[PDB]
């Protein structure tokens, strides 16, 4: 029974890795796809070229 | 015997072992930021 | 020997669980910030251009 | 339709040896085997209120072109999303609704109720947390795998292949993701009698591992998991399902870390909300069409 | 602070953690997290980002000019294995129990490998075992060779110490971890481990097997690594992840400790024999490479003033009979190619539905057969379904066709045969995808030089590299069905398959045709001439040429850095086919040095113009 | 990467509320968290011993 | 926290809407 | 053995306490790790709104122009 | 005796740690609500006068 | 010790209830505050729509 | 030589020299916190 309880503690420390392992994907994938969305800010740069065109 | 030889310690000695580097960066905030403020302000000869 | 066995199992299971929580503290926070840090940090680039907006807007306000 | 003269008992063997259904008639096989507590009340409520801001698989990360999938999947997501917010936003719950309409949906009610019943009997521990995938089942699978040939794990752990890494394609990434359209082949019609397991999908997930030890034992670097996984190769399915089943019979609950409840989510007066859902970390997707519409308008005015 | 990061230098699973350096000083390496080893070499000073497929704990340098360094694996075997020329030239399996201390006294050549039960000495030139100090219950914690010539020092699990002169008391610390090093002169023994000590004995054993328990100053509580440095300095990596360099003459008198911002501590380290450079590796896998002398001098001076069947039968059969007829070909090749007949894996590649990447083939392969091109589509599509890089690179029908035409009377066989073709034979064929596998083909081109270094010398002189690569690739894309003969080519495949044990022959054989013609190639300047020339129906005499190429293979030392050095990946797995790295993402460097300069110009020009249009404020 | 900033904030912010002056070289300050706690805990331990 | 945030953030729309309504 | 026993008994009785509290401790540290993970997810929700702010910026420029045109 | 102090220790192992950490959570939450209000205010008031003037 | 373990398992069971019921009620309070903050929207928005018309 | 105070306090880290101006506050805070802490335990 002590082992069962030791086991439950050991099992829980593995879950601890599961949290880190999940973050290693959840963070990373959302982060790169919403780096891709930052190119919409480049397409905001677009407007400076447009406003300058309007000015010129 | 020392069932309490660990954990409680994790919220202890790091204090200054670690504050020693804190002692270097939360400083920029008062001294470098001040250093260049007073020195670039040397303009006010 | 049973007690020492049980005691060693607990001694090292408990010692390592705790040593691991500490090793993981470093690693788990890194799992978030290693990347979030750059997203928010680099997005300063948008805040930076507010200055260009100030000038273009006034060019245009005055035009 | 509601004339259940054939026992599910006849179906228990049929479903294994003659497989499960006519693709165009399975609806009346499947629901008899899954148990859908249908009545006249809640779906209408869910249909009347509805949609929208969470819908990432609709013109965000995924498109829909076919109106039987567009106009119609909007109802299944709307329902499930407002039935429980977790479906509305969670990725791995969104992925069940996606094929249920694709596969059923015409059949609007059934795709929906089928999703809920499935969620109650299988997906009860497929949450664990959210945004997270089911961390607990990544662990529950290593426990079943250790029982079912532990050398694979010794080797995988030796080279830092941990949880998620080699498990997720089918487990945590959702059970349809690693299999093809006609290969998982509506597995939900197939494991419908083995939903009464912890889950048999766990045994099966383990079966997509282990029996795959030949290539998994060749993994030395995680670089290779992506190579291995992105193919979303169904392998057999049929003999994976079968080894999964035999594993059930020979795997006492004593070997299982995560307990699954005896869920038979039936009520003529109510429908059960999925309760394991991190309500606090949900209801935030976006669409924000104006984000781009304004460029068009700006240009028009500037032009 | 010179920094090496391997995540760019062959992006893959790294987080390098243990450094090792060689005695010639041009040989380097590191043990990564997977137990994989990456080596590095100077002389060509090429990045050589090539690994060693091991599951090791210890890389020990070997004086061999191309190393073939000794690697202690997880299965406790020692692989004598390089990256330079690759080649696991010897699998020195012998030990059981993790080898913890692997080292060589290259003064004479003498390899020590310490397991807990047995310290053994190996003779490097053959790696034969000459001495076995198997000692009941020693449970060696460690031991090392005294380089002076020569002693083996034994350190027991229980803290006891004794020395064994190679021609035939204690510490008292019951350490779990123990690390030993010996001074260059072989006069000091320094031991560190779980406890806070710089335990010094002399070797020069005036102390017998007694050691002085010098407690290290302040920060050391215990250590992670020990190494003697330059002269009489001893360097320790503490458990505090900092490095302290101490001087034996003055006991401690720590001369140096400096790790770059402490947020990145040190996991391990090693010294180049030319002690001027020490490399320490951070906990994040960063290699901080630095002048060591300069660094000691910097902190120390700065702070100074502070106060029939069977392969053999078949080899002869396929040479004397010549070739082999179809009704029996599957038996002979399944045998020679170690194919699994993994029919379940194949059949489920074949039936899913539509395969959109090759619907389509007549535009590049207008063979007017609506059943044969179909056969090609089916295998080709199965291969891309298996690994989509094959459609990138949609050139694949170039060889899928002649083999489906032949062997592909039997589809499962042909598919598996092809995986052998891509898995063990054409190992570099996908590394520059989607473009020609040029560097990669450099293994091939160099081989043209190795078989006949007049011919390759003139080919580079006459045909300007890129087109030759395209010429060679298209020959290797089929292969010799276009080159040599449409039907008599087959001799070379039965030959290669008879010799499936020797994957290098794919390249030795296309080489061989270049080397067949010799003087008749020399006058050519372009791929359009060579392509059609090699495709001319010249008389060959392939039974001589093949068999000569086999000898050519067997006539050279394994010291050649042939880009991609082939390994035996021939047997395939059951149930599902093996996972294989048919992928690129490698740098050619020079064109990015160029792109980089260009983008800097494009952007500063853009900004000067945007900035100049301050005029726009003034104007509008 | 910048987790440390989450706490550089939090820690420069709180050490300064205790009116400390900070005149040094610069090196990643995500660390006083425990010194604030150690001085505070010692000070609290003290109050607790005092109360005792 | 997030609800009160979301709400006060949401009402900035109403101010935007006031501008849109104006034109 | 009854004498050596005193040491063995006191150590298991306290070792058991290491566990008695570790069972409470792991739940606490797991909480902290988890909450830090939640804080990100909710921060991300705020980052969705950050993008909305840039949409508002473009909308504002459009109005400046349409109102003037 | 120590077993009783040890069961008592759940309170002396500092139940109030909960109260303290909770207080820190209630506290920091409010501190950050104020930071939010500040950023939200920057945006909420920056508008409109030009449109109404125009 | 048999007796004391009785008392200090009993105290334990009591604390299980005290700690979890205290927390339960604390969350009921926060929960209603947040939920009310949501319901007041809808209470206000009825008029927001009327205001939007004019 | 400010190092020595840290060593007695055992606050392990590579040190700057080049650091007086703050060690002088924070370590005195450690040495003395409330020195009565040491005296109170004795009392």
């Amino acid at each position: 029974q002590s082992l069962t309880d030791q086991i439950l503690s050991v099992e829980q420390r593995y879950k601890e890795k599961q949290e880190n392992l999940i973050r290693s994907e959840q963070i990373r994938r959302e982060e790169v796809i919403y780096n891709a969305e930052q190119k919409l800010s480049r397409q905001m740069k677009l407007e400076e070229s447009i406003k300058q065109t309007r000015l010129q | 015997q020392l069932n309490d030889l660990e954990k409680l310690y994790e919220e202890k000695q790091d204090a200054l072992m670690r504050h020693e580097r804190e002692r270097r960066e939360i400083i920029t905030y008062e001294q470098e930021m001040r250093y260049s403020k007073l020195v670039d302000a040397e303009r006010q000869v | 020997s049973i007690k020492q066995t049980r005691l060693q199992q607990l001694n090292k299971i408990q010692t390592l669980t705790r040593a691991n929580l500490q090793a993981q503290e470093e690693l788990r926070q890194k799992e978030l910030d290693l990347l979030e840090a750059e997203l928010q940090y680099q997005q300063q680039a948008d805040g930076q251009q507010m200055q260009n907006r100030k000038e273009e807007i006034q060019i245009l306000e005055m035009e | 339709n509601s004339l259940p003269n054939m026992s599910v008992h006849k179906l228990r063997q049929f479903l294994q040896k003659h497989k499960v259904y006519p693709d165009k008639h399975r609806a009346f096989i499947y629901k008899q085997l899954l148990e859908l507590p249908l009545n006249v009340d809640n779906f209408a409520t869910l249909v009347q209120k509805g949609l929208y801001p969470s819908f990432k698989d609709l013109y965000r990360k995924y498109p829909i072109s076919d109106s039987k999938l567009y106009q119609k999947m909007q109802t299944i997501l709307s329902c499930l999303a407002n039935f429980c917010d977790l479906f509305g936003e969670s990725d791995q719950f969104i992925q069940i609704a996606f094929p249920f309409v694709k596969l059923f949906g015409q059949e609007e009610l059934l795709a929906f109720e089928i999703v809920l019943c499935f969620a109650h009997q299988i997906l009860q521990n497929y949450f664990v947390d959210f945004p997270h995938p089911p961390l607990d089942l990544l662990q529950n699978i290593d426990e079943i795998i250790k029982y079912n040939d532990p050398i694979l794990h010794q080797h995988l752990k030796q080279h830092n292949f941990k949880f998620v890494d080699y498990i997720w394609p089918f487990l945590s990434g959702f059970f349809t993701s690693a299999l093809d359209k006609e290969s998982w082949l509506q597995l939900i019609d197939y494991l419908i009698t083995y939903n009464d397991t912890p889950e048999l999908f766990m045994f099966i997930t383990a079966a997509f591992i282990i029996y795959f030890k030949h290539p998994l034992m060749k993994l030395k670097s995680k670089d290779e998991l992506e190579i291995f996984i992105s193919r979303q190769n169904p392998v057999s399915v049929n003999h994976i399902i079968e080894s999964g089943f035999s594993l059930l019979k020979r795997t006492p609950i004593d070997k299982i870390f995560v307990k699954f409840s005896k869920i038979l989510p039936l009520s003529k007066t109510s429908y059960n909300q999925f309760t394991n859902y991190n309500v606090f970390n949900v209801a935030h997707q976006e669409t924000e069409a104006e984000a781009k519409l304004e460029e068009s308008k700006h240009k028009i005015r500037q032009m | 602070c010179d920094v090496i990061n391997f995540k760019t230098l062959k992006k893959g699973n790294w987080h390098s953690f243990k450094l090792q350096f060689d005695s010639k000083g041009a040989t380097y390496g590191c043990l990564d997290q997977a137990g994989n080893v990456t080596l590095f070499y100077l002389d060509k000073n090429r990045y050589t980002n090539v690994d060693v497929q091991v599951d090791s704990s210890n890389l020990t340098f070997i004086e061999k000019p191309t190393g073939y360094l000794a690697v202690s694996n997880a299965d406790c075997s020692i692989s004598i294995y390089s990256i330079l020329s690759g080649k696991l030239i010897q699998q020195l399996k012998w030990h059981t129990f993790k080898i913890k201390k692997l080292q060589v006294n290259h003064m004479s050549g003498y390899l020590l490998s310490v397991s807990s039960d047995n310290c053994t000495i190996w003779n490097i030139n053959t790696y034969e075992r000459r001495k076995s100090f198997f000692v009941k219950n020693t449970r060696y914690a460690q031991g090392c060779l005294t380089p002076a010539g020569e002693h083996l020092i034994t350190l027991s699990q229980n803290g006891l110490v004794e020395c064994h002169n190679t021609d035939t008391e204690e510490i008292g610390l019951k350490l779990k971890q123990a690390h030993l090093d010996i001074s260059a002169e072989g006069v000091y023994i320094a031991i560190c481990g779980d406890s806070n000590y710089c335990l010094i004995g002399r070797l020069d054993c005036q102390q017998g097997f007694d050691f002085e328990l010098y407690e290290l100053p302040n920060n050391i509580q215990s250590v992670k690594k020990i190494k003697f440095i330059r002269n009489s300095l001893l360097t320790l990596l503490g458990s505090d992840e900092k490095i302290y360099v101490l001087s034996a003459e003055n006991n401690m008198e720590i001369v140096l400790c400096f790790e770059l911002p402490s947020r990145k501590g040190i996991v391990d380290y090693d010294l180049n024999i030319d002690a001027k450079y020490l490399v320490v590796i951070s906990t994040l896998g960063e290699k901080y490479v630095y002048d060591f002398h300069q660094l000691i001098a910097n902190q120390k001076k700065h702070q100074q003033d502070v106060t029939f069947l069977d392969r053999e039968k078949l080899r002869e059969f396929l040479s004397r009979f010549g070739y082999f007829p179809e009704k029996h070909r599957v038996v002979v090749w399944n045998y020679l190619l170690k194919l699994p007949s993994n029919y379940e894996a194949f059949d489920n590649l074949a039936r899913k539905g539509l395969h959109p990447n090759y619907l389509n083939l007549k535009s590049t392969f207008p063979i007017q057969s609506d059943k044969l091109y179909y056969r090609t589509q089916r295998i080709l599509s199965c291969l891309a379904h298996y690994c989509p890089v094959f459609a990138q690179l949609d050139y694949m029908p170039a060889f899928v066709f002649p083999f489906v035409k032949l062997l592909g009377t039997n589809e499962a066989f042909c598919f598996e045969v092809i995986l052998s073709f891509l898995v063990q034979w054409g190992q570099f064929f996908f590394e520059f995808a989607p473009n020609p596998p040029v560097s990669y083909l450099k293994a091939f081109m160099e081989l043209l030089e190795y078989h006949e270094p007049q011919l390759h010398a003139q080919l580079n002189q006459n045909i300007p590299h890129t087109q030759l690569f395209n010429t060679i690739w298209s020959s290797l894309q089929v292969v010799l069905t276009d080159v040599l003969k449409r039907e008599d080519w087959l001799c070379f495949i039965d030959f290669l398959v008879a010799h499936s044990e020797k994957p290098d022959l794919l390249l030795h054989i296309l080489v061989a045709y270049f080397t067949y013609f010799k003087r008749h190639i020399i006058s050519f300047t372009t791929g359009s001439q060579l392509l059609r020339f090699f495709q001319q129906d010249h008389q060959i005499r392939i039974q001589n040429l093949l068999q000569d190429a086999l000898e050519y293979r067997n006539r050279t030392p394994p010291r050649i850095p042939q880009a991609v050095v082939l390994q035996d990946n021939l047997p395939l797995t059951s149930e599902q086919y093996p996972i294989f790295n048919f992928y690129p993402k490698f740098s050619l460097d020079q064109h990015k040095e160029i792109r980089e300069q260009i983008i800097q110009e494009e952007l500063k020009a853009t900004e000067k113009k945007r900035t100049l249009k301050e005029l726009n404020t003034l104007q509008q | 990467s910048l987790f440390n900033e989450r706490k550089y904030l939090l820690l420069r912010k709180k050490l300064d509320e205790l009116h400390y002056t900070q005149p040094l070289q610069i090196e990643s300050a995500e660390l006083v968290d425990k010194l604030l706690n150690d001085l505070l805990k010692t000070s609290e331990g003290f109050q607790k011993l005092k109360n005792k | 926290k997030m609800l009160e945030t979301e709400i006060l953030k949401e009402q900035q729309m109403r101010d935007i809407e006031r501008e849109r309504k104006l034109r | 053995q009854m004498q050596n026993r005193k040491e063995e008994i006191q150590i298991l009785e306290m070792e058991a306490q290491a566990a008695a509290r570790l069972r409470q401790v792991m739940e606490l540290r797991e909480k902290e790790d988890r909450q830090r993970m939640v804080r990100m997810d909710m921060d991300i929700h705020r980052q969705q709104e950050e993008d909305r702010d840039n949409a508002l910026i473009q909308q504002w420029r459009v109005e400046d122009t349409e109102m003037r045109l | 005796q120590q077993m009783k102090k040890l069961e008592e220790e759940s309170r002396k192992a500092i139940q109030i740690a909960e109260n303290s950490r909770k207080a820190d959570l209630d506290f920091i939450d409010q501190e950050l609500q104020k930071k939010r209000a500040n950023d939200n205010k920057f945006i909420a008031s920056k508008m409109e006068e030009e449109a109404i003037l125009n | 010790e048999a007796i004391l373990n009785l008392e200090l398992k009993t105290a334990g069971r009591i604390n299980e209830v005290l700690n979890t019921k205290t927390k339960d009620q604390n969350i009921q309070s926060i929960t209603l505050q947040a939920e009310i903050a949501q319901k007041r929207l809808d209470m206000k928005y009825k008029q927001m729509e009327q205001q939007i018309d004019q």
